[PDB]
């Protein structure tokens, strides 16, 4: 999952 | 907020403001890098790490859960905002620590999760953790992705794209969708979120674009509408969110269009  | 930003006037946040809605009484965790508490702006009510080569909630490394800390308070300047750190200083994470830091904010009685964060592949237990939220009353936000487009296919990112996130798209200060933003049926919402002015980790402030700044203006408005909705169950707080939308065009694109939290708060 990566930030945005 | 000590720095201007276009966005909370955008989003209709004033008038919620000039009501005497603030966001008074409501627990909004921020599940990202940390929030940067020593900021002179900020107030953090209390927080957890699951990352753990990061173990401190309270600094943040990357800049992003400041920036999403400060956004959430200049919509709703009185909620109560809990750091939850499950991505690391180059803003990525296991879903794991998601998952632990989901089952932390049931624990906590969060009434607000803001998720800036997302995955082209989806994890089936964060599925499990994020349902299990909602049916537990929790409103959960998400970034919808900064993946642009993919002709007809969608390209909003997990955990946005499941039916109980809320999934938040990007618009800029004319109401475009912002190039970045994802797109698909499981968009829901957009709120402002190019060059938004915000918080920074070490007493600083500026400017970030990205769906994870479009996010916590969505989980703000949440706020104001519980403060002046205490009632409301999550499902209300969504609905009228979705359903006072103001439209902006095909809802691949936009998916109910922009939020009006005047109207949504009725
Ligand atoms: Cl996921
Ligand atoms: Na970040
Ligand atoms: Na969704």
């Amino acid at each position: 999952y990566s930030a945005m | 907020a000590k720095c201007v930003s276009y966005g909370v006037a955008q989003i209709k946040a004033p008038a919620l403001h000039s009501q005497g809605y603030t966001g008074s009484n409501v627990k909004v965790a921020i599940l990202d890098t940390g929030i940067d508490s020593s900021h002179p702006d900020l107030n953090v009510a209390g927080g957890a790490s699951f990352v753990p080569s990061e173990t401190n909630p309270f600094q943040d490394n990357s800049s992003g859960g400041t920036h999403i800390a400060g956004t959430v308070l200049a919509v709703a300047p009185s909620a109560s905002l809990y750091a939850v750190k499950v991505l690391g200083a180059d803003g990525k994470g296991q879903a794991s620590w998601i998952i632990n830091g989901i089952e932390w904010a049931i624990a906590n009685n969060m009434d607000v999760i803001n998720m800036s964060l997302g995955s082209p592949s989806g994890s089936a237990a964060v599925k499990a953790a994020v349902d299990k939220a909602v049916a537990s009353g929790v409103v959960v936000v998400a970034a919808a992705g900064n993946s642009g487009t993919s002709g007809s296919s969608s390209t909003v990112t997990y955990p946005a794209k499941y039916p109980s996130v809320i999934a938040v798209g990007a618009v800029d200060s004319s109401n475009q969708r912002a190039p970045f933003s994802s797109v698909g049926p499981e968009l829901d919402v957009m709120a402002p979120g190019v060059s938004i002015c915000s918080t920074l980790p070490g007493g600083k402030y500026g400017a970030l674009s990205g769906t994870s700044m479009a996010s916590p203006h969505v989980a703000g408005a949440a706020a104001l509408i519980l403060s002046k909705h205490p009632n409301w169950t999550n499902t209300q707080v969504r609905s009228s969110l979705e359903n006072t939308a103001t439209k902006l065009g095909d809802s691949f694109y936009y998916g109910k269009g922009l939020i009006n939290v005047e109207a949504a708060a009725q």
